């Protein structure tokens, strides 16, 4: 399962 | 040691629409999960037979992160536009490297995650997994947020915890393939350049996982500096090939052999010209 | 910020006359990701499949791009790759020995 990815630069 | 580990893309193509977004999974040397934004009904996608037993409410989660990722990312090149004072005109790249190894205690040995603005480092959780390295000053803007967002722990959490338990799930889904390693089926062959000079090649076909090591040694000493050495490339089924050529006199071919090892190989292969 | 691609061109298994075999061309090493790979097929474009794109540890793009033929010492076969950093379309051409 992926990381949720929601890192905003 | 085995390793699961995520590639992500997104591009930006001013005026033919929102930048696309690729997402592809790989367990060790396989890929075994895709998505794409461009898809006509975006779905994150099994590429590999023994992911096929995983439900759709597995596939259907991996979807809505994909999905959400792809507008972060979105919003990540828009962003960068700011961050370095470019035009809404030309086309940019934002890449993200994470995932985790797992030593023989079936834990976590690396736990590594990065970005990339352009083909260049942007930023990267550190090795320890609690502070992170910005490549330039723009990246020093993210740092600071994502201290103060306490991101670095979160990020750590998923990577000790839910990464680590999907590899293994995912080790034992494909067991039949994934443990066992293809040893590589070595050969040389002979090509005359002239009536002084012969080049001797020596492949490696059908290896896996990626790993191996192709090198000529004239008794002992290994001709690394005039040897050609081809990126290992992939077969297509899953394996891979590579060979490794060097120029040598007429004559002279026999005191000149190959050494190949490979995780599948019990001890190093030794080949030569007969 | 611009790699340009390098270029292998070969065949799944050794290559015989009549035997079926897939035929590949491994790009890699390249950036930006914008890229365009055809397989050709005595000078003209065949039709052929592309992998999802990803990169490697240096950030650089790497594609396969793969088509089922079959040998038979009359056809010869190459890849065309049109790339930013390619004043023009770059062929290889697809020689057994490599």
């Amino acid at each position: 399962i992926p990381a949720y990815g929601v890192l905003t630069i | 040691s085995h390793s699961l580990r995520y590639f992500y893309t997104a591009v930006s193509r001013p005026g033919l629409g929102e930048p696309r977004f690729i997402a592809v999974g790989y367990v060790d040397d396989t890929q075994f999960t895709r998505f794409d934004s461009d898809a006509p009904n975006p779905r994150d996608e099994p590429r590999v037979p023994w992911m096929e037993q995983e439900g759709p409410e597995y596939w259907d989660r991996n979807t809505r992160i994909y999905k959400d990722t792809a507008q972060i990312f979105r919003a990540n090149l828009n962003t960068a536009l700011g961050y370095y004072n470019q035009s809404e005109a030309g086309s940019h790249t934002f890449q993200e490297m994470y995932g985790c190894y797992v030593g023989p205690d079936g834990r976590l040995l690396l736990g590594f995650m990065q970005f990339a603005y352009d083909g260049r480092d942007y930023i990267a959780l550190n090795e320890d997994l609690r502070s992170w390295t910005a490549a330039d000053t723009a990246a020093q803007i993210t740092k600071r947020k994502w201290e103060a967002a306490g991101e670095a722990e979160r990020q750590r959490n998923y990577l000790e915890g839910r990464c680590v338990e999907g590899l293994r799930r995912y080790l034992e889904n494909g067991k039949d393939t994934l443990l066992r390693a293809d040893p590589p089926k070595a050969h040389v062959t002979h090509h005359p350049i002239s009536d002084r000079e012969v080049t001797l090649r020596c492949w490696a076909l059908g290896f896996y996982p990626e790993e191996i090591s192709l090198t000529w040694q004239h008794e002992g000493e290994d001709q690394t500096q005039d040897m050609e050495l081809v990126e290992t490339r992939p077969s297509g089924d899953g394996t891979f090939q590579k060979w490794a050529a060097l120029v040598v006199p007429s004559g002279e071919e026999q005191r000149y052999t190959c050494r190949v090892q490979h995780e599948g190989l019990q001890e190093p292969l030794t080949l030569r010209w007969e | 910020i611009q790699r340009p691609p390098k270029i292998q061109v070969y065949s799944r298994h050794p290559p015989e006359d009549g035997k079926p075999n897939y035929l590949n061309c491994y790009v890699y090493g390249f950036h930006p990701p914008q890229i365009e790979i055809d397989l050709l097929k005595n000078g003209e474009k065949i039709k052929s499949e592309q992998s999802d794109l990803s990169f490697s540890k240096d950030w650089s793009f790497y594609l396969l791009s793969h088509a089922e033929f079959t040998p038979n010492s009359k056809d010869q076969y190459s890849c065309r790759v049109k790339h930013v950093t390619l004043e023009q379309p770059r062929i290889v051409k697809w020689d057994r020995d490599l």
